[PDB]
C-alpha cells in the first residue's frame, strides 16, 4: 500500500449518490477533435453521411494508422471547426443500430493472444484512442510497445464515481479486458485501486497495488511516480477502467462496446446520482431537466480538470466518466477579500470554514480574485505528493523555460496533475495550459 | 458606490477618456468590490485565498506592534523630557516643538503623570507623518511605473510601507523617508517588474540606502527617543559597552530587566520594542499559513547555536560574547525582522529545505554583526538582506539533489 | 647608470625566460 | 570623423561593449580621478594600438599576448612614472587601478580587435575614440557621485555642506561603491532609451 | 592556524575581491548568466589565482624587491610588466596541459582559461600582495582565499539571474542594465562585514 | 621561425626596456621630493606657518622646522637622519620595534618604534613648538594625527589629523577645522604630571583646562583619539620625552 500525505479532496456539495440508474435518450453523439493530443484530422466523412457504429470518422495526420471510429449509428449532421480551421467536433445523430464486427475469441485465449493480433482489433474497432502515453498524454503509435500499462481503477476526483459499482457489473469484461492487455504489454499491468476489493486476472505480470490518500492518489501521473518513473526513454501506457470493460467486451464478443457510466453531480444537480450513456453523448439531452434554474456551467469531467461544455464541445469527452455543474460565480462583494470567509474554503486557514470540518460547499466558477505574479506562500507543496519542487517547476512553466522544466519533471506530469497547483494559486495562474505549451514545445523540438 | 463604479468604468477601458489612469481605477474599484470574474479553464473553482487577503493579513498583523510603538515612543519621549527640563524650561520646550504643542492642544499633556492617551498621541504626530509620506511617495513609484508599462497596480506595497515606517527611527525626517521608499520600491522591486519578481526586501533595501546614505540620522544616541536635547544609548549599544550590568534606563534611573525588554519598555525603532505584540502577531500569520515556521524556525536554530558558541568560548574583552540566547531574542530588531521579514516569500527559499538554510544563515548573520561587527550593534537588516543574495543558491543545490534522484529513477 | 643598465638586462631576460617556457611548453605539450 | 564618435554612444566600452568597468566603479567617486583616469586610458589606448599595428606583420602567433602585454606594461609603467612624478597626489588616489590600466580590457580589447589588423593611424584614432567613450561614463558617473556626495566637483565647492556652515547634507552612499553600480545601470537605461537598436532580445 | 584560518576568512568575506575590491567585474557580469558555467570559470579564477600569487611573491622578493640582486639598485618598477608576464604565460601553459593529460579538466576549467589571462582579479590580487608585504605560506592562502570570495560571489550572482527569468525588467533595463543593479544590490549585502578587524 | 620569434621579441623587449628604466630613473628625484614635500606641508600647517608654493615650502620647512630623533624608552635625542627616518617601516621591523602586549597596546597599535622622530619649530634659534606625530586605531582605519606641544611641554598649540579612513559625517570629522580649534590652549598634563586630555562625550564644559568636545554620533572614533593620546602620553609613549622637555629641554 502506498499513503498520500499531500494533497486536498474538495469538499463541494452535490456528492453523486453510488447507484447507477438509466439516463436521458441520447439522441446525438460527437467526437471532440480538440481533446486530442497534436491529433490532426484527416476527415473521412462529410455532412450528411451516414455512419455504422465503429466506423472510422477521420484519421490522425501526425499518428498514422489511428482510426477515430463512430460510437453509434447514424448521420454526420455538423463538423464544427472554430479558430485556425481547428476540428471542435463531429457530431453524429442517433438512427439504426448497423455497426462493424470484430473477431470474437474466448475468456480462456485472451491472455495467449498474439500482440499484432490484439493491436490489429484495437485499432481498427478505434478503441485504440483509449491509451493515452506518458509523457506528452498522447495515444500511442500503432507499431510502439510499453513495458507499463496504468489501469485506473480509482478515482479521487471530486464527485467521481466509485469504480467498484461499475467493475461489479461488468467483472467478467473487466478480468478479460485485463487478460488482453496482458498479452499487450511486454512488461507488466499495474492495477492500482483502492483497498476494497476487485475482480483479480490470473496472469502472473498483472499487479495490484493499493493507494490511499486524498487527491491526487488516484491519479495516473501519481500511480507511474510510485511505480514506474517515465522518461524520454521509458513510456508508460494508461487507461481508464471503463475501457478496459470496453476492451474486454470487443474481445469476448467481437462488437465495440460504447456504453457508459457518468456520475452526474454538482451543487445544481437536483439528484446527483450514477447514469448510464453512451460515448460522446450529448450534455444538453443528458443534463435535460436536472438542474436547478439560473445561469449554470456544464463541465466535462471533474470541476479540477475538465471542458467547459458549451456550444460545440457540449459533448461528454473521450477519456471523463462525470458530469459536472457549478452556478457561474458571477457576483461581486463589497470587501469580499477581508469577509471572515464562514462559507470559504480554502488550502490555507485565513478563513472560519476550515473551523468546522464537516461542511461542505456551494463552489461556483468564480476565480475569488484577479491575475497577478506568483507569491509563493507554500500552498503548492501542501498539495503536490509527487517528489518534485512544485514551486520552482511553476516558475519555470511561468517564463516558459522548457529546458528547465524537462530538468524539474516535466515529463512526468499531465494537465490534471497540476489541477491541485492552478486551484490553490494566489496569483490565479492556469498551470495546465503552461504546461501544455512548454510540453508542445520539447515534442516539435524533439 | 457600486453604480458609480460601473457607470464610469467605460472611461478607463480601452476608446475613452480616461484610459491614461486605468491602472488607478483598478486599484480602486477592484478594492472595495471584488472583480466578479469567472474561471476559463480547467480548474472551473478556484480557492478563496487571493493576494489582496494574504497582504492585508500580514498588514494587520503588525497593527499591535504599531500601537504599541506609538504608546512607546510617547512614553520614552515624555519620561525624557520631565528628566531633562522642568517648570518655564519645559514650557519653552514644549512651545518650540510642533509634536509637543500638539499633544497639548488635542487634550493631551506633556507632564509626567500623562496617561496612555497622551503617550499614544505623542507618538501618533511621530509615526503617522512618517506613515503617510511613505505612502504617498511609494504609492507614486507604484502607480506610475504600472502605468508606463500598462499592467494593474499588484498588491503588496501596504506591506511594503508600513513595514518601512516601523523600521525608522521616531525623529526621522520626512525627506529621508521619502528618499527611502524611493529606493527601496524602484531600485529594489519596480525595476524587476514589481511584485513577486525582485529577488531583495524592498522595504530593508530602503532601509539600508538611508542606513549608509545618511547614518547619523538612523544610528546613534540621538535618534532613537523622541526629545529634544536627549541623549540616550539603548540596550544593544549599552550591553556592547560594559555588559548585562549596563542596561540602565537614564531617563528613569531603572534597570532595563529581561521583561522590560520582552514586553517593549525600551527605546528603538518604532515597531521593534515589543516581542509580545510581534509574537502575537506572528502567530496569526503563521497559523494562516501565510508565513513560513521553516525560516521562523531555522532563524531561532541559527541565533541560539552562535550565541551559545559565544558565551562557550568567552571573551575578556567583548561583552557581546557573554549574551545569552533570550536576550538576543527581546533586543534590537531580531523579533521584528525574524518575524515579518525574513518570512517574505519572494526573497526567501522555495524549497523547504532552502528554507531552513535560509532561515540558519540569518540567525548566524545576525549574532554575528552584533558581536564581531564593532561598528554596527545590530545586524538584522544585513542579515536578511545578505541571505537574499544566497536564497537561489539553496535551491540551486535542493533541485541538484533532486534531479539526481529523478535521473535514478528515485531508485527504479 | 648601473640601475638603467640592470633594468635593461632584467626586463629583456625576464620576457626571455617567460618566451622561451612558452615555447617549450608548446613543443613538448601542442600534438604535431 | 566618425570613427572617434562611434564609441562614444553608438559602441560605448562600458555601457555596450561591458569592457573597462573595474576603473569605472572604483575611481569616479572624485572627478579629478577620473578625468586622469580618463587621459591615461586614452594615452595608453592610441599608443598601443599605434605601435602594435607597426609590428601586426611581425608578431609570432604563439606568444603574441606576451608580445602585446610588453607593450601596453610599458606604456602604463611610463605614465604610472609620470604620475609620481607631477600628479602624486592623484596618483596617491588611484592607488592599484594606475597598475591595472594593463588588465583594462578596452586596451587588449581594441588592440587584438583592431591594431592587429588595421594601419596605424586608423588604430591611434581608434584608441582615441575608446578612450572618449570611457571618459565619458567616468566623467557623467563622477559627476554624480562627487556632486551629491560631498557637494564638490574637482575640489570646488558648489553644494555648500552642514558641516561647514552650509544647507546640503552630503550622500554617503555616494561615496560608496553600490552607487556607481546603480548609476552605471541607470545611464545605459539611459542610453537604450534613445538608442532602441542597442536593446537586448528577451 | 588561528592566524591562516583569520586570513583566509578576510580574504573570503571582509575583503571578497568582486564586491569589496570590484576586481574582474567584465567577467563577472558576462559570464553570470548560468551558474554551472560560472561555477567553472570561478574555479579556473581559483587555480590561477593559487598559483600566480605564490610564484609572483617569490620573483618580487628575490628579484624585484629592493636590494634583492644589489644593494643599492631598486628594480621595483619592473613590478608591473613581471607580474602580468607570469600571469599570461602560466595561464597559456595550464591550457596546454590540461588540453594534452585531462580533457575532462580542459572542459571543465580550460574553456575559460582564455577568459582569465589578463583579467582583473588576478594582476589586483598579485598588486595587493605586494603592498600587504606577505610571505609566502600568507600568499597561497590569500591567493586561494581571494578566488573562492571571486568565486562565491559570481555564483551567487549566478543563481540571482536564473532566478531572475520570472522577472519583467523593462527593456531598456534588459541584459546589461539589470546586471549592474543586480550586483550593485549585492553589494550592499556583503557590506555586513565592513567594520570587521579581522 | 624559431630565430625570427626570438629576433622580434629581443629587439621589442630591449626597446621597452630603454625607455621604461631611463623614466624610472630620470624621474625618481622629483618622485621622492614629492612624497616629502606632501608631509612638509601638513607638518608646516600645523605648526602654524603660512606656506603655498612649493618653494615657499621647502624654503620655510629648511629654515624653521628641524627634525630630530628620540628614543621612547628613555626621553633622549638620537643621532641619525631625522629627515630620512620612516618611523612606519621602523614599526613593522622586529629588530627596531617592539611588540606591545595587551595592557599597553592602549591604542590598538600592536608594536610601537623604538625610535620616532620629532620636528621642532624654531623661530630662529630658540626652539618655540614641538610637533608629536601620534597614532591610534579608529573605527575603521589607523588614525594618524600631529600634535603641537609648547615648550613648556603641557599646552598644545593646534592639532591636525593627516590620514584617517572614518566616515565623513561620523568619524571624518577630527579634519573639521571648528574640531580642531578647540584643541588649542588645552593641557595635556594635570598638576600630578598624569595624562590628563579627556575626550568629553556630549560636549566638554566651556572652561576647562583638558576637556574636549567629542565627535557627534561618533563615539567609538572618540574613543580612538581618548585611547591615542592615552598611550602616547603614557611612559610607552612620549611620557618621558615630554617630562624632559617640561623640565628646561629643547
Ligand atoms: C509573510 C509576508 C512577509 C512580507 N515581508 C515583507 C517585507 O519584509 N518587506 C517588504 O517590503 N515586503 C514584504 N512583504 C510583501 C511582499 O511579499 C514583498 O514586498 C515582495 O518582495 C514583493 O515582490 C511580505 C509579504 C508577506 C506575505
Ligand atoms: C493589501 O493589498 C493591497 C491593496 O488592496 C487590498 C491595494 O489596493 C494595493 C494598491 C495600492 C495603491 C496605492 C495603488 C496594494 C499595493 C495592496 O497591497
Ligand atoms: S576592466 Fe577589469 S576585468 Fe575588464
Amino acid at each position: 500500500m502506498i499513503t498520500i500525505k499531500k494533497g486536498l479532496d474538495l469538499p463541494i456539495a452535490g456528492t453523486p449518490s453510488q447507484v447507477i440508474s438509466d439516463g436521458k435518450a441520447i439522441k446525438k453523439v460527437a467526437l471532440l477533435g480538440e481533446e486530442y493530443v497534436g491529433m490532426r484530422p484527416t476527415m473521412h466523412v462529410r455532412v450528411g453521411d451516414e455512419v455504422k457504429k465503429a466506423q472510422i470518422l477521420f484519421e490522425d495526420k501526425k499518428n498514422p494508422g489511428v482510426k477515430f471510429t463512430s460510437p453509434v449509428s447514424g448521420k454526420v449532421v455538423e463538423i464544427n471547426r472554430g479558430a485556425k480551421r481547428v476540428l471542435q467536433s463531429v457530431v453524429i445523430e442517433v438512427a439504426g443500430d448497423d455497426q462493424v464486427t470484430f473477431d470474437k475469441f474466448e475468456a480462456n485465449q485472451l491472455a495467449s493472444l498474439n500482440r499484432d493480433a490484439i493491436k490489429t482489433q484495437l485499432v481498427e474497432s478505434g478503441l485504440w484512442t483509449a491509451f493515452r502515453t506518458r509523457p506528452f498524454s498522447k495515444v500511442p503509435a500503432i507499431d510502439s510497445t510499453s513495458e507499463a500499462i496504468f489501469v485506473t481503477a480509482m478515482d479521487t476526483n471530486p464527485l467521481a464515481a466509485e469504480p467498484t459499482v461499475v467493475i461489479n457489473e461488468q467483472s467478467e469484461a473487466f478480468v478479460a479486458g485485463l487478460d488482453v492487455l496482458s498479452a499487450l504489454t511486454t512488461g507488466k499491468v499495474y492495477v492500482c485501486k483502492k483497498g476494497t476489493s476487485l475482480p483479480r486476472s490470473q496472469q502472473p505480470n498483472v499487479e495490484e497495488h493499493v493507494f490511499d490518500g486524498p487527491h491526487p492518489a488516484g491519479l495516473a501521473g501519481t500511480h507511474m511516480h510510485f511505480l514506474y518513473p517515465v522518461s524520454a526513454d521509458h513510456v508508460a501506457w494508461s487507461i481508464n477502467y471503463q475501457d478496459v470493460i470496453a476492451v474486454g467486451q470487443l474481445f469476448l464478443t467481437g462488437e465495440l462496446y460504447t456504453q457508459r457510466v457518468v456520475s452526474l453531480a454538482g451543487p445544481v444537480v437536483n439528484k446527483p446520482r450514477l447514469v448510464r450513456t453512451v460515448m460522446g453523448a450529448s450534455l444538453e439531452q443528458l443534463v435535460d431537466s436536472e438542474i436547478m434554474p439560473g445561469e449554470v456551467r456544464i463541465i466535462s469531467g471533474s470541476v479540477l480538470s475538465g471542458t467547459k461544455a458549451t456550444g460545440p464541445h457540449a459533448y461528454l469527452g473521450r477519456y471523463h466518466l462525470q458530469v459536472s455543474v457549478l452556478r457561474e460565480g458571477r457576483d461581486k462583494e463589497l470587501f469580499g477579500w477581508a469577509m471572515p470567509g464562514k462559507n470559504k474554503f480554502s488550502v490555507t486557514r485565513s478563513f472560519l470554514g476550515h473551523l468546522f470540518k464537516g461542511q461542505v460547499y456551494n463552489m461556483t466558477t468564480t476565480t475569488n480574485g484577479s491575475d497577478r505574479s506568483m507569491v509563493p506562500i507554500g500552498n503548492y507543496e501542501k498539495v503536490m505528493p509527487l517528489d518534485m519542487e512544485p514551486t520552482l517547476l511553476l516558475r519555470d512553466l511561468c517564463a516558459g523555460d522548457s529546458d528547465s522544466a524537462v530538468r524539474l519533471g516535466a515529463l512526468e506530469l499531465d494537465e490534471e496533475d497540476l489541477a491541485l497547483c492552478t486551484f490553490v494559486c494566489p496569483g490565479k495562474y492556469e498551470y495546465g495550459q503552461l504546461l501544455r505549451e512548454c510540453l508542445d514545445k520539447i515534442e516539435k523540438e524533439g | 458606490l457600486k453604480k458609480f463604479l460601473e457607470d464610469i468604468e467605460h472611461h478607463f477601458e480601452p476608446g475613452g477618456k480616461h484610459e491614461k489612469w486605468f491602472a488607478l481605477y483598478e486599484a480602486a474599484a477592484t478594492l472595495f468590490y471584488t472583480p466578479g470574474l469567472v474561471t476559463k479553464r480547467s480548474s472551473h473553482v478556484r480557492d478563496s485565498v487571493d493576494l489582496k487577503r494574504i497582504m492585508i493579513m500580514v498588514w494587520l498583523a503588525v497593527f499591535p506592534a504599531m500601537f504599541w510603538g506609538m504608546y512607546n515612543a510617547g512614553g520614552q519621549a515624555i519620561a525624557a523630557l520631565n528628566h531633562l527640563y522642568s517648570g518655564d524650561q519645559l514650557a519653552a520646550i514644549v512651545a518650540g516643538n510642533w509634536h509637543y504643542w500638539l499633544t497639548e492642544m488635542l487634550g493631551g499633556t506633556m507632564s509626567s503623570d500623562a496617561g496612555w492617551g497622551s503617550k499614544m498621541l505623542l507618538g501618533a504626530t511621530y509615526f503617522l507623518p512618517i506613515y503617510a509620506t511613505v505612502f504617498i511617495v511609494g504609492g507614486f513609484w507604484e502607480v506610475l511605473f504600472c502605468m508606463v508599462r500598462k499592467h494593474e497596480v499588484n498588491e503588496g506595497f501596504f506591506v511594503t510601507s508600513i513595514l518601512f515606517a516601523l523600521i525608522v527611527p521616531p525623529t526621522l525626517p520626512l525627506w529621508q523617508a521619502a528618499l527611502g521608499i524611493t529606493f527601496g520600491v524602484v531600485v529594489a522591486k519596480e525595476v524587476f517588474g514589481g511584485t513577486g519578481r525582485n529577488f531583495l526586501n524592498p522595504a530593508l533595501a530602503g532601509r539600508a540606502f538611508l542606513f549608509f546614505a545618511y547614518p547619523a540620522q538612523i544610528s546613534g544616541d540621538l535618534v532613537w527617543t523622541a526629545a529634544d536635547g536627549y541623549s540616550g544609548a539603548t540596550a544593544l549599544s549599552q550591553w556592547a559597552q560594559g555588559g548585562a550590568g549596563a542596561l540602565i534606563n537614564n531617563a528613569t534611573g531603572q534597570t532595563i530587566t529581561w521583561m522590560d525588554a520582552f514586553i517593549g519598555n525600551i527605546p528603538g525603532s518604532i515597531g521593534e520594542v515589543s516581542t509580545l505584540a510581534l509574537m502575537i502577531g506572528a502567530a496569526f500569520i503563521v497559523y494562516m499559513g501565510i508565513a513560513s515556521w521553516r525560516i521562523i524556525g531555522g532563524v531561532m536554530i541559527g541565533m541560539i547555536l552562535l550565541s551559545t558558541l559565544f558565551n562557550v568560548i568567552g571573551s575578556d574583552t567583548n561583552a557581546m560574547f557573554n549574551m545569552p540566547w533570550h536576550w538576543h531574542l527581546v533586543l534590537g530588531g531580531f523579533a521584528f525582522g525574524m518575524f515579518f521579514m525574513a518570512t517574505d516569500p519572494v526573497s526567501a527559499s522555495f524549497t523547504n529545505s532552502g528554507k531552513w538554510a535560509y532561515g540558519i544563515l540569518i540567525g548566524v548573520m545576525c549574532v554575528l554583526i552584533r558581536v564581531v561587527n564593532p561598528a554596527y550593534p545590530e545586524g538584522m537588516m544585513l542579515a536578511i538582506l545578505f541571505a537574499n543574495l544566497f536564497a537561489p543558491l539553496f535551491d540551486h543545490v535542493v533541485v541538484e539533489r533532486n534531479i539526481k534522484r529523478r535521473l535514478a529513477r528515485y531508485g527504479k | 647608470m648601473s640601475t638603467i643598465i640592470f633594468g635593461v638586462v632584467m626586463f629583456t631576460l625576464i620576457i626571455l625566460a617567460l618566451v622561451l617556457v612558452i615555447l617549450f611548453a608548446k613543443s613538448k605539450l601542442v600534438p604535431t | 570623423k566618425k570613427s572617434v564618435l562611434a564609441p562614444v554612444l553608438d559602441n560605448n566600452p562600458i555601457a555596450l561593449q561591458v569592457l573597462g568597468v573595474c576603473s569605472a566603479l572604483a575611481v569616479t567617486t572624485k572627478l579629478e580621478t577620473a578625468f586622469v583616469m580618463t587621459l591615461a586610458v586614452m594615452f595608453v589606448t592610441a599608443l598601443s594600438n599605434f605601435f602594435v599595428s607597426l609590428i601586426r606583420n611581425h608578431i609570432p602567433n604563439s606568444v603574441r599576448i606576451i608580445v602585446q602585454m610588453a607593450i601596453i606594461a610599458s606604456l602604463v609603467i611610463v605614465v604610472d612614472q609620470i604620475l609620481k612624478a607631477y600628479l602624486y597626489d592623484i596618483s596617491k588616489q588611484l592607488s592599484v587601478f594606475v597598475g591595472l590600466i594593463i588588465t583594462n580590457c578596452i586596451v587588449m580589447g581594441r588592440a587584438e580587435a583592431f591594431a592587429m589588423k588595421s594601419e596605424p593611424i586608423p588604430s591611434f584614432i581608434d584608441g582615441i575614440g575608446n578612450g572618449l567613450g570611457y571618459g565619458f561614463v567616468l566623467m557623467t558617473v563622477g559627476f554624480f557621485r562627487e556632486l551629491l556626495g560631498s557637494g564638490k566637483l574637482f575640489g570646488l565647492e558648489v553644494l555648500p555642506l552642514i558641516s561647514n556652515g552650509g544647507w546640503y547634507q552630503p550622500n554617503g552612499l555616494m561615496l560608496l561603491a553600490p552607487s556607481a553600480f546603480f548609476l552605471i545601470g541607470f545611464m545605459i537605461w539611459a542610453i537604450r532609451t534613445f538608442k532602441p537598436e542597442q536593446v537586448e532580445a528577451k | 592556524m588561528e592566524h591562516y584560518i583569520s586570513l583566509l576568512v578576510k580574504s573570503i568575506f571582509i575583503e571578497n575581491m568582486a564586491l569589496s575590491f570590484f576586481l574582474g567585474m567584465c567577467t563577472f557580469l558576462a559570464v553570470s548568466k548560468k551558474v554551472k558555467t560560472s561555477f567553472g570559470l570561478g574555479i579556473a579564477v581559483i587555480v590561477v589565482l593559487t598559483i600566480s600569487v605564490p610564484v609572483n611573491n617569490l620573483v618580487y622578493n628575490l628579484v624585484l624587491k629592493p636590494d634583492a640582486l644589489v644593494e643599492g639598485v631598486d628594480l621595483s618598477f619592473l613590478n608591473f610588466i613581471t607580474f602580468i608576464g607570469v600571469i599570461a604565460a602560466l595561464v597559456q601553459i595550464l591550457e596546454m596541459i590540461l588540453d594534452r593529460f585531462f580533457p575532462p579538466l580542459y572542459n571543465a576549467l580550460g574553456i575559460f582559461l582564455p577568459l582569465i589571462t589578463v583579467n582583473c582579479a588576478i594582476f589586483g590580487g598579485v598588486s595587493f600582495m605586494v603592498q600587504r608585504d606577505y610571505s609566502f605560506a600568507e600568499s597561497v592562502v590569500y591567493g586561494f582565499g581571494s578566488g573562492v570570495g571571486w568565486m562565491l560571489a559570481i555564483v551567487a550572482l549566478a543563481g540571482i539571474r536564473e532566478k531572475m527569468k520570472y522577472s519583467d525588467v523593462p527593456p531598456g533595463l534588459r541584459g546589461l542594465g539589470i546586471t549592474f543593479i543586480t550586483a550593485g544590490l549585492m553589494a550592499l549585502g556583503f557590506m555586513s562585514f565592513s567594520g570587521v578587524q579581522l | 621561425s624559431i630565430k625570427k620569434t626570438l629576433f622580434v621579441v629581443i629587439a621589442l623587449s630591449l626597446v621597452c626596456s630603454i625607455i621604461v628604466s631611463a623614466a624610472a630613473v630620470g624621474l625618481r628625484d622629483k618622485q621622492k621630493e614629492n612624497a616629502a614635500l606632501d608631509k612638509q606641508s601638513k607638518i608646516l600647517q600645523v605648526a602654524g606657518i603660512e606656506a603655498k608654493g612649493s618653494k615657499q615650502i621647502v624654503e620655510l620647512f629648511n629654515k624653521s622646522i628641524e627634525p630630530r630623533l628620540v628614543d621612547f624608552n628613555t626621553g633622549d635625542f638620537v643621532e641619525g637622519d631625522a629627515a630620512n627616518y620612516d618611523q612606519r617601516k621602523a614599526a613593522k621591523e622586529a629588530s627596531e620595534s617592539i611588540k606591545l602586549t595587551a595592557e599597553q597596546d592602549k591604542a590598538k597599535i600592536q608594536r610601537r618604534a623604538n625610535v620616532g622622530v620629532v620636528y621642532l619649530v624654531k623661530d630662529g634659534d630658540k626652539t618655540s613648538k614641538v610637533i608629536l606625530p601620534v597614532h591610534g586605531n579608529g573605527l575603521w582605519s589607523m588614525m594618524y594625527a600631529f600634535v603641537a606641544v609648547e615648550t613648556d611641554g603641557n599646552t598644545v598649540s593646534g592639532l591636525t589629523y593627516y590620514e584617517q579612513g572614518e566616515t565623513p559625517g561620523l568619524g571624518g570629522e577630527v579634519e573639521n577645522p571648528a574640531w580642531r580649534a578647540q584643541w588649542v590652549g588645552k593641557k595635556l598634563f594635570d598638576e600630578n604630571h598624569k595624562p590628563a586630555i579627556k575626550i568629553v562625550k556630549g560636549g566638554a564644559p566651556q572652561g576647562s583646562e583638558h576637556g574636549v568636545d567629542g565627535l557627534s554620533g561618533a563615539t567609538l572614533t572618540s574613543n580612538g583619539v581618548q585611547n591615542t593620546f592615552d598611550f602616547w602620553l603614557g611612559d610607552m609613549g612620549f611620557g618621558p620625552f615630554l617630562t624632559k622637555v617640561r623640565d628646561g629641554g629643547l
